[PDB]
Parts: structure tokens; C-alpha cells; sequence
């Protein structure tokens, strides 16, 4: 909760992410907990790695702009998930990684997020599960 | 140390998961879960070469439909599969697997996979079969679909026999590593 404050005074005040339904996220519906916070890496569709704030709350995605956060703008995809659309798996290859799928009937995206190690994956997996 | 991503598609239920399973552990899934979306991984040994597969499981099921489009992205080779006591299956090939395949896979290799070849002479099955002027699929007719789709080749497996299941993944690692 103090730790969730500050996050929140840290974002970006007009900032916001569209979803494939059309509709805006933007930090008033964040006004509205968080559950757990950490540093990841999300690979893109062409093998670059964006550091990200992932933030479990929905999962949100936050980058970097200073001492400021945004909401995270990565190959045109939303950067919020939402939890009851979310399908949450292991990457069979690669002990730190986890795939991230929003289901959406306005159009499923794909979020391969790699952590620092397998027992902080297995950490986000555990947690995730529960919601 | 190379790494290959192999994607399974056919019917529900023609035994994909099976078929990936019993060749990733050995093992044989008994409490059947229809998927939606899951991978695996095993290492494989071809003509001298080390292969890292990755296997990409996916949903039969249409109402999945739109969660396949996330397995196909940078597939090397495709498993597309029908079942062999079922020639719906096999119908359903032309008809939906490879106009999808060749949308978001072009140029990929395909292996046409017929799997449970041990039911082919099982008469629950093929008096079923009977019961709707048909029979379990016949070599011929796996390997006219195969040369119709143009696929790399054309193998026939059963999971719960396991006879064929390595020759599969040979198959589909020689297709994965050609140029
Ligand atoms: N006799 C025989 N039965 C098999 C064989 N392969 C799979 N089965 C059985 O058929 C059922 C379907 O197999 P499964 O591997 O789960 O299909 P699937 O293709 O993954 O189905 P879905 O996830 O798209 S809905 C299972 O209960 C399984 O045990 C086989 O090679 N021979
Ligand atoms: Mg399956």
C-alpha cells in the first residue's frame, strides 16, 4: 500500500493504453490494490527485450520515462492485462519465462515475460494463479 | 545447442497432446484435458546434430480459434494431424488446417501426421465405422491428402503403441533444419 502509492504519484499523469475492444486504460481506474510489484523483461515478436515494472494488482506493464513511469507502449499492444481474460503458463524452454495471454474476443495478444531467475518466475506463476 | 519450435494442429481429440507427451516423457496423459493453449520441450538426435524442440500444443477445439493464431509465430515446422478412426478427420485437413497454416506459416514445412494407427483393426471402431458407411483411413488416402496439401511427407503413429512417434519427430527435425 505505501509502496503503491508512491508507484502511483510516480506515473505519468496523461498517460493511458488502448485496448483491442477500443476502449482506454488510464491511471484514473487506478484511483479505484496492488497484490505484488516487480522488475521484468518482455520479449518483443522480434527478440528485443523491453525492461518493464510489472505490476499485479489486472497485470499492469509500466516503462520508464525518468523518474516517471508510463504506461508501457510496446508493439502497439495494451499494456494492461486483464486477470479474468488471462491464461498464465510456463515457457518449457526457458526456466525464467512465462507466457502471458490475453484471450480477448476483440483479439487474444501474446506476452512472453522473463524474470530473474526460476524461483521469482515460479514466484509470479504462484501468485498470479490466485485471481 | 540448436533450438526448433514444432506446432501440432488437427481435430479435437485426434491425439495431439498424446502424441507430443508420449514423446516429450514417455508417459500417456490418462485424464484427458481438452487444451486450450500449452507447451512442452524434449531434445531430440538427428543425423549427428543436437536439437532442442520446442513443442507448441494447441486447441482442436473451434471454439479456440482465436487463441491459435498466438502458437504460429516463428514456427520452423508444423505437426498437422488427423486421426485414423476418424476420415472426418481427415477431411477436415484440406478444409481447415491448411488454409490456416498457409496463412500464418508460409513456407513452412508440413508433416502430415495420421495418428492412432493401432485403431485401424480395433472393432469398436471399425464397426462404429460401419455404422456410417465408413472405415478407419487408409495409407493411400493419408498420403494422396499429403501430396494434395503439398506437405515435406507424410507419417503414420500410435501414441499408446508408440510405433512410428520417433520417426515423427526424425521427420519433422530433418524438415525443421533444412534451409
Ligand atoms: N488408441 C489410441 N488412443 C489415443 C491415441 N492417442 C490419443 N488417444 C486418446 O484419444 C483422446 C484424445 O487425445 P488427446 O491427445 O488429448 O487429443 P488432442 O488432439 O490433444 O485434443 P484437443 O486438445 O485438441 S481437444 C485421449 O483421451 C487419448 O488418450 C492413440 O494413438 N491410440
Ligand atoms: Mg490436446
Amino acid at each position: 500500500n505505501q509502496k503503491w502509492l508512491e508507484i502511483l504519484n510516480k506515473i505519468e499523469n496523461k498517460t493511458y493504453t488502448k485496448l483491442k475492444n477500443g476502449h482506454v486504460f488510464r491511471k484514473q481506474a487506478l484511483m479505484s490494490t496492488l497484490l505484488y510489484d516487480g522488475l521484468v523483461y518482455w520479449k518483443t515478436a522480434t527478440g528485443r527485450f523491453k525492461d518493464i515494472l510489472a505490476l499485479l494488482l489486472v497485470l499492469l506493464f509500466l516503462q520508464e520515462k525518468d523518474q516517471k513511469y508510463i504506461f508501457a507502449a510496446v508493439d502497439q499492444k495494451p499494456s494492461v492485462i486483464s486477470l479474468q481474460k488471462l491464461i498464465a503458463r510456463e515457457v518449457a524452454n526457458e526456466e525464467r519465462g512465462m507466457f502471458l495471454i490475453s484471450a480477448s474476443s476483440a483479439g487474444p495478444e501474446m506476452y512472453e515475460i522473463h524474470t530473474n531467475s526460476k524461483e521469482e518466475r515460479n514466484n509470479w506463476m504462484r501468485r498470479i494463479q490466485q485471481a | 545447442a540448436i533450438r526448433k519450435k514444432l506446432v501440432i494442429v488437427g481435430d479435437g481429440a485426434c491425439g495431439k497432446t498424446c502424441l507430443l507427451i508420449v514423446f516429450s516423457k514417455d508417459q500417456f496423459p490418462e485424464v484427458y484435458v481438452p487444451t486450450v493453449f500449452e507447451n512442452y520441450v524434449a531434445d531430440i538426435e538427428v543425423d549427428g546434430k543436437q536439437v532442442e524442440l520446442a513443442l507448441w500444443d494447441t486447441a482442436g477445439q473451434e471454439d479456440y480459434d482465436r487463441l491459435r493464431p498466438l502458437s504460429y509465430p516463428d514456427t520452423d515446422v508444423i505437426l498437422m494431424c488427423f486421426s485414423i478412426d476418424s476420415p472426418d478427420s481427415l477431411e477436415n485437413i484440406p478444409e481447415k488446417w491448411t488454409p490456416e497454416v498457409k496463412h500464418f506459416c508460409p513456407n513452412v514445412p508440413i508433416i502430415l501426421v495420421g495418428n492412432k494407427k493401432d485403431l485401424r483393426n480395433d472393432e469398436h471402431t471399425r464397426r462404429e465405422l460401419a455404422k456410417m458407411k465408413q472405415e478407419p483411413v487408409k495409407p493411400e488416402e493419408g498420403r494422396d491428402m499429403a501430396n494434395r496439401i503439398g506437405a515435406f511427407g507424410y507419417m503414420e503413429c500410435s501414441a499408446k503403441t508408440k510405433d512410428g512417434v520417433r520417426e515423427v519427430f526424425e521427420m519433422a527435425t530433418r524438415a525443421a533444419l533444412q534451409a
